[PDB]
Protein backbone atom coordinates (compact mmCIF):
# COMPACT_ATOMS: atom_id res chain seq x y z
CA UNK A 1 0.00 0.00 0.00
CA UNK A 2 1.84 3.66 -1.41
CA UNK A 3 1.30 5.59 0.27
CA UNK A 4 -0.98 5.25 3.26
CA UNK A 5 -0.18 8.32 4.20
CA UNK A 6 -2.37 9.36 1.34
CA UNK A 7 -5.87 8.87 3.15
CA UNK A 8 -4.47 11.00 6.01
CA UNK A 9 -6.27 14.65 3.97
CA UNK A 10 -9.61 12.66 3.52
CA UNK A 11 -10.87 11.64 7.03
CA UNK A 12 -11.85 12.51 10.38
CA UNK A 13 -9.31 11.66 13.66
CA UNK A 14 -10.99 8.31 14.30
CA UNK A 15 -12.31 7.27 10.86
CA UNK A 16 -8.72 7.27 8.85
CA UNK A 17 -7.32 5.00 11.95
CA UNK A 18 -10.54 2.87 11.86
CA UNK A 19 -9.98 1.95 7.80
CA UNK A 20 -6.63 1.46 8.21
CA UNK A 21 -6.86 -0.91 11.03
CA UNK A 22 -9.56 -2.41 9.11
CA UNK A 23 -7.31 -3.30 6.18
CA UNK A 24 -4.49 -4.35 8.84
CA UNK A 25 -6.67 -6.73 10.80
CA UNK A 26 -7.90 -8.11 6.93
CA UNK A 27 -4.51 -8.82 5.83
CA UNK A 28 -3.74 -10.89 8.98
CA UNK A 29 -6.71 -12.59 9.02
CA UNK A 30 -6.05 -13.58 5.36
CA UNK A 31 -2.62 -14.54 6.64
CA UNK A 32 -0.84 -11.47 3.43
CA UNK A 33 2.05 -10.32 3.93
CA UNK A 34 1.16 -6.58 4.34
CA UNK A 35 3.76 -3.78 3.19
CA UNK A 36 2.92 0.16 4.29
CA UNK A 37 4.76 3.03 2.94
CA UNK A 38 4.30 6.08 4.50
CA UNK A 39 5.57 9.58 4.46
CA UNK A 40 5.10 7.96 12.69
CA UNK A 41 2.80 8.19 15.39
CA UNK A 42 1.14 5.37 17.13
CA UNK A 43 0.86 3.43 13.73
CA UNK B 1 14.97 0.15 47.76
CA UNK B 2 12.63 -2.77 49.23
CA UNK B 3 13.28 -5.17 46.20
CA UNK B 4 10.22 -3.97 44.52
CA UNK B 5 7.04 -2.31 43.80
CA UNK B 6 4.59 -1.76 45.72
CA UNK B 7 1.45 -4.48 44.86
CA UNK B 8 -1.62 -2.70 44.68
CA UNK B 9 0.48 -0.30 42.19
CA UNK B 10 0.04 1.11 38.89
CA UNK B 11 3.24 1.65 36.99
CA UNK B 12 3.70 3.04 33.37
CA UNK B 13 6.41 1.71 31.06
CA UNK B 14 6.48 5.01 28.64
CA UNK B 15 8.56 4.71 25.90
CA UNK B 16 8.47 5.08 21.67
CA UNK B 17 8.19 2.24 19.32
CA UNK B 18 11.00 -0.32 19.59
CA UNK B 19 11.41 0.50 22.99
CA UNK B 20 10.17 -3.11 24.95
CA UNK B 21 7.39 -1.86 26.68
CA UNK B 22 4.83 -4.72 25.72
CA UNK B 23 8.04 -7.39 26.58
CA UNK B 24 8.58 -5.46 30.20
CA UNK B 25 4.64 -5.76 30.78
CA UNK B 26 4.81 -9.54 29.50
CA UNK B 27 7.88 -10.31 32.21
CA UNK B 28 5.81 -8.57 35.17
CA UNK B 29 3.01 -11.40 33.51
CA UNK B 30 4.75 -14.32 33.68
CA UNK B 31 6.31 -13.30 37.27
CA UNK B 32 2.45 -13.18 38.74
CA UNK B 33 1.87 -16.43 36.74
CA UNK B 34 4.77 -18.50 38.14
CA UNK B 35 4.49 -17.27 41.33
CA UNK B 36 0.65 -18.95 41.33
CA UNK B 37 -1.13 -16.23 40.49
CA UNK B 38 -3.27 -14.90 37.83
CA UNK B 39 -2.26 -12.39 34.99
CA UNK B 40 -4.28 -10.06 32.35
CA UNK B 41 -3.14 -9.32 29.34
CA UNK B 42 -5.64 -6.17 27.45
CA UNK B 43 -3.45 -6.15 23.77
CA UNK B 44 -4.77 -3.73 21.81
CA UNK B 45 -2.34 -3.81 18.65
CA UNK B 46 -1.53 -6.92 18.73
CA UNK B 47 -2.75 -10.49 18.87
CA UNK B 48 -2.87 -13.03 21.56
CA UNK B 49 -0.87 -16.00 19.54
CA UNK B 50 1.14 -13.33 17.70
CA UNK B 51 2.15 -11.78 21.35
N1 LIG C 1 15.82 -12.34 20.18
C1 LIG C 1 15.94 -11.00 20.35
N2 LIG C 1 17.15 -10.44 20.60
C2 LIG C 1 17.30 -9.11 20.77
N3 LIG C 1 16.28 -8.24 20.69
C3 LIG C 1 15.02 -8.66 20.44
C4 LIG C 1 14.77 -10.09 20.25
N4 LIG C 1 13.46 -10.23 20.02
C5 LIG C 1 12.90 -8.99 20.06
N5 LIG C 1 13.84 -8.06 20.31
C6 LIG C 1 13.62 -6.60 20.43
O1 LIG C 1 12.34 -6.31 21.00
C7 LIG C 1 11.88 -5.06 20.49
C8 LIG C 1 10.37 -5.05 20.41
O2 LIG C 1 9.88 -4.78 21.72
P1 LIG C 1 8.31 -4.59 21.99
O3 LIG C 1 7.94 -5.34 23.25
O4 LIG C 1 7.57 -4.84 20.69
O5 LIG C 1 8.24 -3.01 22.30
P2 LIG C 1 6.96 -2.15 21.85
O6 LIG C 1 5.84 -3.15 21.82
O7 LIG C 1 6.84 -1.12 22.94
O8 LIG C 1 7.35 -1.59 20.50
C9 LIG C 1 12.56 -4.85 19.14
O9 LIG C 1 13.09 -3.53 19.08
C10 LIG C 1 13.66 -5.91 19.07
O10 LIG C 1 14.95 -5.34 18.86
Amino acid sequence: LDPISAFTESGDRLEVQSMLLRIVDFLKNRGITGIFTHLDAGL
Amino acid sequence: AGGGFFRGSSILVSGVAGAGKSSLAAHFAAAACARGERAMYFSFEEAADQA
